[PDB]
């Protein structure tokens, strides 16, 4: 996904790297940014990416109470993250509609992680004196943009909408190869005919796929990764994935 | 300059002079303090020495004891000696005793809390009054009620009526509700608490009340205090499905809101601004004129505001003199305020994309185009004609 | 025995004249004071209360609107309470035969 | 430049040596006096601190054994005999009782209930809104004053009759009706012990707790001598019941439960007085509502014709008016009104002469003021709602 | 529940000639104080002793759950328990020892934290549903 | 009673707004798009179907266009089955008026027959009002070539072009900035694909996902002919006007 | 059947049903109408925030009854036409019958009565319109204006606005409409009416409708042309 990591480099990394040329300008200050498409096509893994780039902290809050003990709750938590993290600041705070675990907060609310979303980009529109530039900037996550209500979808309340689509023949390619680079390879093989064979829909289908070679590399005891082995691990896992998605 | 260096320091070595005389001839007399003072600190610390054990007073008896609880289990039933306040220690007020033989030897403790801080805002938000290009009119229904009686009591002593309390600013989205807060706020410099309406639902059953009563006690100690809601309309719309109580446990701390307000407390100046996009939803109780006395209503901005509201953020910007101001405000009909300013933030970003610090009128032509087709019309009086 | 009826008829006037009258000893108890916010205090409270009763024997023991000890009809996934239960089975195994039955007579309003 | 330069770093070196003459003489460490009577206090601490008066630790009795069985709160149970301080007369069941600090022996017998911290919030310092506020001379006003004020002022009356007093009023009416407003009227007059609940308060986190609550709140006010329990605003608790099948009412009706049954109790209750005020009776259960626990009902309805005239002369008299006012002109004006939209026409009538630069508000301005209120806010009134569920 | 789960783990304690430490999920409740994070503590080392070894919890659900009140003092007991589990899960690595393994039959209630990669990574299925071919499998070993 | 279980879809809500009509007209926006454009000598209707598997035989395949007599059209958006219903009711009325005065219907009298239809349930019967949007593109002698549009209130004004279905804002905007008075029947339908193309949700724009037909006066003797097209010129037509 | 009693008394002792039909007709576009000496004058809001949309055959805010007798509206669009062919049958029936043509106050009590009778059918919701029902009566030339309203209640007006921003409007004609003194003649009366819509228009020519109706079944539309004019005369006159 070489497009999408251009455009939040503008947004998120420009401004804390130069927060002289959003005063020169007159323009206001990018706060929310929100990722959506289809799971595993990688937004989450961008989001590190970049915070790694500027040099930020990055708080990943699941909307989980059970992970705070030392305040206790996250119960009446909404400034309370915003006292940690103004401390440990620059920051980026993280926050993910899962949607498989616990989807039943997300009914009748247009997501009961997005109580949490609204809740933290109220407080950070107007804080203290970081008026004249923000150390915190807010990330938010949705499998699909449906779902949020449209006081999160209003002019001049985010910045900047990605979009990640499915990824293309070319794609998987590069990214079959980056998960290749771990480990063994045999000459020869073409890591470009093993994606265009898989059919796929996602990144993280074509990581099972190198993880499974190296299951049928252990069961004949071979010392290399070699090109019988991704044909039989594109099969398990195609097959795997289509009972349990139809 | 000239004079007020020159009257500080004959000030400041006179306070000087004085200091030193009162501690030379008040420590050759022993009946004011020093016999009696350089012995009672040294055995006032000696004698209960540490480690001084906190704990908390759990109710006080009127005669000089109390019953007090350490953390480490053992209640008793102590005295109540020197150098502490008596008046001050109440239920819940933390203690520090004497460890050899318990008995409260003082409170010495702020006891800060995050419940206090978590409410507190120390804004300093860069809005002035003024920031808002017209609806000059609305602006002045809410300094009548919440910052002009605190410039001038007078008026409204002379005149033997009560200042008018609470307000509600409601209407169309993007007219300034949440701005208009900000000027008013930035202004009366009273302690402003802010608490968002969705923070009013949380997953425990009873918690909502007790997170309702805090709130307003910060307010009432703080006075003169604002409280601003912001979207108490969310409370009744959603249904977050955490908290199990349902919608039976929503309308029990809807009710404790009630009684806080006004009720039977006869609470200290507290102002409340109340923002909502929907009056309709809000229970007829809450909106029921006596807590609150004005309900100020706001519309979309005309042809002629929209010059004022535009004239504030291309005033920041930089421009080349190709561009024309006329000519954006023409093409967009009845578009809110708050789309006036993502416009020109779409444009600025499209000329820092091609890295040139000018906003031509290319830049700002594209952007116009963009920010029309992302709203969403209004299939509400699209119905009507 | 039961009593139940309108509110008002006297259900809990005739039990005072009876507690006066026969000179038998009276444990009065009251359904929601017997249930108890602490994990299993409350089910202890009840084995406490017809133990007693052996002592004392015979006894009566008069229990008011047994609504707070209400009805086992949840089975739900998402919570359910599971702890008035708790305290109405136990109150159960005392009404049964193990525990003498015939030193105690049990008086519902 | 220079002469000014270095005198002003000469002159902040002398203040703070003046701060150390500052915190010697007083010391400020420890310090929570007015450092003139803990002085004298200072000796006394050291005659108490000799003596054993404390520590006593605080434990409870749980069987009197004619000898008792104490026990502590680090939980070890211990049977201890007699202080020489005290007759076996005093010494009851439950009763928390002080115990020496060595070989466990019981001192002193102590006042119950650990529980008040927050029932013992909200016994009220009783404020003050006179009775005169109170709008017109009404039958409501009363049919309180037989309940609540006439037993405790003169029962010389209610003697020779024979006649036990009733206890239990219903305040009911559309919102802003005044049925706090008497409330908080009867607190000062009374005189009585006043103590004031929200409905909202008695609901707890867990299953049982909101039950003990309200039963303590009783034990207290039984040991005071004649009270006035305020329940205000009950709708919450106070539903009737149900069982939906699927998580029931069961948790709030815990709590109701235990409130009925100690308005009937197994025995006489003492001198207790009960006040409800409620914004709808339908919710009410019919367990709450029939006499013996809520005797007379009275209803704070709007008010007709002449009382909005009576309404308008308490909240006016403190304003500057002309004489030219026609109360009457616009009270005929005004359609079928609470006695809360009164008030915010007389705080708009100055409002308006406030714009205006007028010190004294005229006619025009009350009628402008009538318009404005009773226009708009038909849009909100909650008058018509609340109506229809009484 | 009751696709043979544990029945796979003794088949499993037999061949493999490492040692085994067998542990219910109630042991770790004590009933004093800090005994929680004490038995936890003495587990792993245990292990790492006499490595290679393979430590089974057979229900690790109640000690796993989800939510936490955290006002009670139970809950805030078990809340110990569990981060002291976590902490030592990633010291475990660089070992002879393979990790814990553990069941459980609901899946809904477990904390995500232990799912979180670095810890517990691979996730077992056993199927309810059984084909014509597995079913006359399992008859055969029982006739 | 039967009052407990009353919807009550007739009524004012506290604002002065009917919900039940406003919701009618939510449930248009998601259905497919549909666009009509008027030159001086025609005009074009031009819809996409929200259906597009291959399965699925598209080529006989008709639920957007409509003949209501020989010289009126409709295009559909809304719930196709409720469409149906009332298009014989407009085909009755549209023959009423030519047995009773031999002469083909004016457009104008067809339109506002049918409006009255849908208004008729939001004023009485408690029913749930219609969910269709209907362009009529017609001919008549007297304006000559005519555009309307209704929506369930029952409100319908004409239009130069006017596009009912999803991003109805977005498509207006296209529109609005290419249009021009002087367009002949060739320069419409190069306009009409091209906004189509714009907008439709798949990058990818075929022949078989769309519906296109046209009313041209250039039949002989003064007439217009309408002609729904064949699958085999439209997709000769996207390739002439160099869609793909 | 269906007859739910959808219109009922609050214990206030206003219909809801019909307080809400009147907020309605606030929403809806401007109409005001100016008689002068021996002429009516109705002005009306052209919604022009639309493009694209030919004004040749799209129907206008004033709609003919009789041939002299005419009648605008503010409300909703759709249920108005309900009202209009109710009002034509009406006058062809008076016709008929009687002989002689409706008089503006006999035309007015039949529509008035309409909006009335929906207000107690069960099973129906009132009407979301109010009318001004203009011309002059036959073999007359006293101009008559009355304007009616979904209570059901009508009256004539010397001069009158519905619609929104009507409190603006109307201020406007308190103080430039002498009671005494009509605009002297036709032409005045159409300066006098512009005028006070420029007010809340905030202007755009293309916006303005005027319908003149002037005794003896003269009526005639000011075209765009003609309006234009006026309205740069005034602008030019004011701007002076
Ligand atoms: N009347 C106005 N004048 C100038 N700027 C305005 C005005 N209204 C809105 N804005 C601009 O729009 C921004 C966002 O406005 P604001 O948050 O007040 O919208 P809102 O109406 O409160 O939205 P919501 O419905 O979510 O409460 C403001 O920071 C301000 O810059
Ligand atoms: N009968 C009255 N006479 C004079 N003033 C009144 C009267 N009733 C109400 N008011 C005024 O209205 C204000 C609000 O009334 P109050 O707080 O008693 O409301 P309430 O009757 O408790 O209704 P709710 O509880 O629904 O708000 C009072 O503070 C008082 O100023
Ligand atoms: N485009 C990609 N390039 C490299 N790795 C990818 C890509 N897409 C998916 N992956 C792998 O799949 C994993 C899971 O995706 P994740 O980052 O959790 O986001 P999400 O699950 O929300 O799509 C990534 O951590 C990464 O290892
Ligand atoms: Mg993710
Ligand atoms: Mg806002
Ligand atoms: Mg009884
Ligand atoms: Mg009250
Ligand atoms: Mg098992």
């Amino acid at each position: 996904l070489t497009k999408q990591i251009k455009e939040i480099k503008e947004v998120i990394e420009l401004p804390v790297k130069h927060p002289e040329l959003f005063e020169s300008l007159g323009i206001a200050q990018p706060k929310g940014v929100i990722l959506y498409g289809p799971p595993g096509t990688g937004k989450t893994l961008l989001a590190r990416a970049v915070a790694h780039h500027t040099d930020c902290k990055f708080i990943r809050v699941s909307g989980a109470e059970l992970v705070q003990k030392y305040i206790g709750e996250g119960s009446r938590m909404v400034r309370e993250l915003f006292v940690m993290a103004r401390e440990h600041a620059p920051s980026i705070i993280f926050m993910d509609e899962i949607d498989s675990i616990g989807s039943t907060r997300v009914e009748g609310s247009g997501g009961g992680d997005s109580e949490v979303q609204r809740t933290m980009l109220e407080l950070l529109n107007q804080l203290d004196g970081f008026e004249t530039s923000k150390n915190i900037k807010i990330i938010m996550a949705t499998n699909r943009l449906d779902i949020l209500d449209p006081a999160l979808l209003r002019p001049g309340r985010i910045d900047r909408k990605i979009e990640f689509p499915p990824p293309s023949v070319a794609a998987r390619a590069e990214i079959l190869r980056i998960h290749s680079r771990k480990m063994n390879l045999t000459r020869g093989i073409n890591l470009r005919k093993v994606a265009e064979k898989m059919n796929g829909c996602s990144g993280a289908d074509v990581k099972g796929v190198c993880t499974e070679a190296g299951m049928y590399a252990l069961r004949e005891r071979r010392i290399h990764v070699t090109q019988e082995d991704f044909e039989l691990a594109v099969g398990k896992v195609m097959n795997k994935n289509q009972e349990t998605a139809i | 300059t000239r004079c007020k260096l020159k009257l500080l320091r004959m000030e400041r070595i006179k306070d000087h002079l004085l200091l030193e005389e009162e501690f030379v001839s008040n420590s050759e007399i022993l009946k004011p303090f020093e016999k009696k003072q350089e012995e009672e600190k040294k055995q006032l610390e000696e004698i209960r020495g540490n480690p001084l054990s906190i704990g908390t007073l759990e109710e006080i008896i009127d005669d000089d004891h109390a019953i007090v609880t350490s953390p480490t289990m053992p209640d008793y039933y102590v005295s109540i000696l020197s150098f502490v306040d008596k008046e001050l220690l109440e239920p819940g007020c933390s203690v520090l005793l004497h460890h050899k033989t318990m008995s409260i030897v003082g409170v010495l403790q702020d006891d800060a809390d995050p419940m206090v801080s978590v409410m507190k805002m120390d804004k300093s938000p860069t809005e002035s009054y003024s920031d808002i290009g017209g609806l000059e009119s609305q602006i002045q229904e809410i300094k009548e009620s919440v910052e002009l009686p605190l410039t001038h009591p007078e008026l409204y002593e002379e005149m033997g009526i009560k200042p008018p309390k609470g307000v509600i600013l409601y209407g169309a989205p993007g007219t300034g509700k949440t701005l208009l807060a900000k000027a008013v706020a930035n202004q009366t410099s009273a302690t402003f608490l802010r608490i968002v309406g969705s923070e009013l639902i949380q997953k425990y059953l009873g918690d909502g009340p007790r997170l309702c009563r805090q709130i307003f006690k910060v307010a009432g100690e703080n006075a003169p205090s604002i409280v601003f809601i912001d979207e108490i309309d969310a409370i009744g719309t959603k249904r977050y499905d955490s908290n199990s109580g349902g919608e039976r446990e929503i309308q029990r701390t809807m009710l404790e809101l009630l009684n806080q307000l006004d009720g039977f407390d006869d609470r200290g100046d507290v102002k409340v601004i109340m923002a909502t996009n929907k009056i309709e939803t809000l229970d007829p109780a809450l909106i029921r004129p006596g807590r609150i006395d004005r309900k100020i209503l706001f519309e979309n901005p005309d042809l002629s505001t929209k010059k004022k509201i535009l004239g504030i953020h291309t005033s920041k910007m930089n421009l080349s003199e190709d561009v024309n101001l006329e000519t954006l405000v023409t093409t967009k009909d009845d578009l809110s305020g708050a789309d006036i300013q993502a416009m020109c933030t779409e444009a600025g970003l499209l000329a820092l994309r091609e890295r040139r610090m000018q906003v031509t009128a290319e830049d700002f032509k594209q952007a116009k185009e963009r920010v029309m087709k992302n709203k969403v019309e209004e299939n509400l009086e699209g119905l009507y004609l | 025995a039961l009593m139940y009826g309108p509110p008002g008829t006297g259900k809990t006037l005739l039990a005072r004249a009876c507690a006066a009258q026969t000179n038998a000893t009276f444990l009065k108890l009251a359904a929601p004071q017997l249930v108890q916010m602490y994990i299993g205090e409350g089910a202890k409270l009840v084995r406490d209360a017809f133990a007693l009763a052996k002592e004392k024997a015979p006894t009566i023991i008069f229990i008011d609107e047994l609504d707070a000890i209400g009805t086992k009809r949840f089975d739900s996934e998402k919570s359910g309470d599971r702890e008035v239960q708790r305290t109405m089975l136990e109150l159960l195994n005392q009404l049964d035969g193990f525990s003498s039955d015939d030193r105690v007579k049990v008086l519902a309003a | 430049a220079a002469p000014y330069a270095a005198k002003l770093k000469q002159t902040e070196n002398d203040l703070k040596d003046i701060e150390a003459r500052i915190k010697e003489k007083a010391g400020v460490k420890e310090s929570d006096t007015g450092l003139a009577p803990s002085h004298l206090w200072d000796i006394m601490g050291d005659r108490q601190r000799l003596g054993e008066e404390h520590p006593l630790q605080v434990a409870r009795c749980t069987k009197i054994i004619k000898k008792y069985v104490i026990n502590l709160k680090q939980i070890a149970k211990f049977v201890v005999g007699l202080g020489e301080r005290v007759s076996p007369t005093d010494i009851e069941e439950g009763m928390r009782v002080g115990v020496d600090r060595s070989k466990y022996n019981i001192e002193l017998p102590l006042p119950p209930r650990i529980d008040p911290s927050v029932t013992m919030m909200t016994v009220e310092e009783k404020p003050d809104v006179t009775y005169s506020d109170v709008g017109g001379c009404k039958d409501q006003i009363e049919k309180l004053r037989e309940v609540v004020e006439l037993p405790l002022l003169s029962p010389e009356r209610f003697a020779t009759l024979g006649i036990d007093p009733p206890k239990g009023i219903l305040l009911y009416g559309p919102p802003g009706t005044g049925k706090t407003l008497c409330a908080r009227a009867v607190a000062n007059r009374t005189d009585a012990t006043f103590i004031r609940v929200i409905g909202s308060e008695l609901v707890q986190k867990y299953v049982g707790e909101g039950a003990r609550m309200v039963r303590e709140l009783f034990e207290m006010a039984r040991t005071k001598k004649a009270c006035i329990i305020f329940f205000d605003e009950i709708d919450a608790v106070g539903g009737a019941r149900f069982d939906d099948g699927a998580g029931g009412d069961n948790e709030v009706q815990r709590t109701m439960l235990e409130l009925i049954t100690q308005l009937d109790g197994f025995d006489p209750r003492g001198n207790i007085k009960v006040m409800f005020a409620t914004n709808r009776p339908n919710t009410l259960d019919p367990a709450l509502l029939r006499p013996g626990r809520i005797d007379r009902k009275v209803e704070f309805s709007l008010p007709d014709l002449e009382g909005r005239a009576n309404i308008f002369r308490i909240h006016s008299k403190s304003m500057s008016v002309e004489r030219g006012i026609r109360w009457e002109l616009i009270s005929r004006l005004c359609p079928n009104s609470t006695g809360a939209e009164l008030r915010s026409v007389c705080t708009e009538a100055g409002m308006f002469a406030i714009r205006a630069r007028r010190k004294v508000a005229t006619e025009k301005d009350f009628l402008k003021a009538v318009d404005k209120v009773i226009s708009g806010y038909k849009k909100f009134s909650s008058t018509s709602r609340y109506m229809q569920y009484n | 529940p009751g696709t043979g789960k544990t029945m796979l783990v003794k088949a499993v304690a037999n061949s493999t000639k490492a040692a085994f430490i067998r542990v219910n999920g109630s042991e770790f409740v004590h009933k004093y104080l800090g005994e929680g994070p004490r038995m936890v503590r003495d587990v792993f080392r245990l292990a790492r002793e006499n490595a290679p070894s393979i430590i089974f919890i057979d229900e690790v659900d109640s000690i796993a759950t989800k939510r936490f009140d955290a006002q009670t003092g139970s809950d805030r007991e078990v809340q110990r328990i569990l981060i002291e589990l976590l902490t030592q899960m990633d010291g475990f690595d660089q070992s002879t020892n393979v990790k814990v393994i553990m069941a459980t039959n609901r899946a809904d209630t477990l904390d995500p934290a232990l799912l979180r990669p670095g810890r517990l990574d691979r996730k077992i299925e056993f199927p309810s549903l059984r084909d014509r071919r597995e079913r006359r499998l399992i008859f055969g070993t029982i006739a | 009673g039967s009052r407990r279980y009353d919807s009550r879809t007739t009524i004012f809500s506290p604002e002065g707004r009917l919900y039940q009509v406003e919701y009618a007209l939510e449930s248009i926006s998601h259905a497919g798009t549909a666009i009509g454009i008027m030159a001086s000598d025609g005009i074009v209707l031009a819809a996409e179907r929200k259906v597009t598997s291959t399965l699925l035989e598209q080529d006989t395949s008709t639920e957007k266009l409509y003949k209501l007599n020989d010289k009126i059209a409709v295009a559909v958006a809304g719930l196709t089955a409720d469409a149906e219903i009332l298009i014989n009711t407009a085909r009755i009325h549209a023959q009423n008026y030519l047995k009773t005065y031999n002469e083909d219907i004016p457009v104008e009298i067809l339109v506002r027959r049918l409006s009255d239809i849908k208004q008729g349930y939001t004023q009485h019967g408690g029913l749930r009002p219609f969910g269709v949007s209907f362009i009529y593109a017609g001919y008549d002698d007297r304006y000559g070539y005519q555009l309307y549009t209704s929506n369930p209130s029952g409100n319908y004004t004409g239009w130069k072009a006017i596009s009912v279905g999803a991003n109805t804002s977005a498509a207006q905007t296209l529109l609005q900035m290419d249009y021009k008075d002087d367009m002949k029947v060739d320069d419409a339908i190069e306009l009409a694909l091209k906004t189509l193309s714009k907008t439709t949700d798949s990058s990818a724009l075929t022949y078989d996902r769309l519906e296109f037909a046209t009313i041209r006066k250039g039949a002989n003797d003064g007439e217009v002919y309408q002609k729904i097209f064949k699958p085999q010129e439209i997709k000769d037509i996207l390739v002439k006007t160099g869609i793909t | 059947g269906y007859d739910r009693a959808l219109s009922i008394f609050s214990p206030d002792g206003h219909i809801f049903q019909v307080e809400y039909a009147l907020e309605a007709v606030k929403r809806g576009t401007c109409a005001v109408g100016v008689k002068g000496k021996n002429c009516v004058v109705l002005g009306c809001e052209r919604r022009s925030t639309l493009k694209l949309q030919d004004t040749r055959i799209t129907p206008s805010k004033v709609s003919k009854i009789d041939s002299h007798v005419v009648l605008s509206f503010s409300g909703l669009n759709a249920d108005s036409r309900i009202l209009i062919e109710k009002a034509r049958v009406e006058a062809q029936s008076h016709r008929l019958t009687l002989e002689d043509p409706v008089t503006v106050e006999y035309l007015t009590r039949y529509v008035a009565g309409v909006q009335q009778r929906y207000t107690q059918s069960g099973g129906v919701r009132p009407f979301g319109v109010s009318t001004l029902i203009a011309g002059f009566d036959p073999r007359d030339d006293e101009p008559k204006l009355y304007q009616t309203e979904p209570s059901g209640i009508y009256s004539s007006w010397s001069a009158q606005t519905i619609g929104r921003n009507s409190k603006t409007v109307r201020e406007f004609l308190e103080k430039n409409y002498d009671r005494k003194e009509p605009p002297a003649t036709v032409e005045e009366c159409v300066k006098l009416t512009v005028r006070s819509l420029l007010e809340v228009v905030q202007t755009g020519a293309k916006n303005i409708e005027i319908t003149v109706v002037k005794p003896d079944s003269d009526i005639v539309a000011l075209s765009s042309e003609e309006i234009n004019q006026y309205v740069t005369q005034i602008e030019q006159e004011k701007q002076e």
